[PDB]
């Protein structure tokens, strides 16, 4: 199940900040479950799609973007990866 | 430029332009983006549709076609959720 999301979000372009939220914050939700010995950190660090979504969701490109000024994300998307990266 | 080669031979040079087009709407391009003089984008291309291209050749047709529909049908349906007027 992991493995089918990070490789249809890392294929799929275009995935709106608003469903960037809703993604991190499901990752951390998920990261927050065990699997039935290796850590699924461990596992969601080891394949390239995690670079290739990061590098999607920094890059801020927002390719539909008509108000392109200031593609900063706003504080709850902030605190919301700055808690991931914590866990 | 073009009133100086168009008695020559205006086909390269419209193939060349036709190459740049590609290049500026290709993988990662600036077009894409959005970055870049608008202005300046949108009067290349009114002057590029005065040209005319009778003897173009027909690969580097379709690969600029296929890269422009591409891109704007990707444009299109991913578009923004939100609009804002005046």
């Amino acid at each position: 199940s992991i493995t089918s999301f990070l490789t249809v979000l890392a294929w799929y372009p275009n995935t709106l900040l608003r469903t960037w939220c809703l993604v991190l914050h499901s990752l951390t939700l998920m990261t927050n479950m065990q699997l039935n010995q290796e850590s699924t950190a461990h596992l969601l660090v080891s394949d390239p799609n995690l670079i290739h979504v990061l590098v999607k969701f920094l890059s801020g490109t927002s390719p539909h973007g008509t108000n392109q000024h200031s593609p900063q994300v706003g504080p709850t998307a902030t605190q919301a990866m700055q808690e991931f990266l914590t866990r | 430029l073009q009133v100086h080669l168009s008695s020559t031979c205006p086909q390269i040079f419209s193939e060349f332009l036709l190459k740049l087009i590609h290049i500026l709407s290709t993988e990662r391009g600036a077009f894409q983006t959005g970055q870049g003089p608008l202005d300046a984008q949108v009067k290349l291309l009114e002057f590029t549709l005065e040209q005319n291209f009778e003897v173009v050749s027909v690969s580097t047709i379709s690969a600029v076609i296929e890269s422009v529909t591409f891109l704007v049908h990707h444009y299109i349906t991913c578009s923004d959720k939100v609009m804002s007027r005046s």
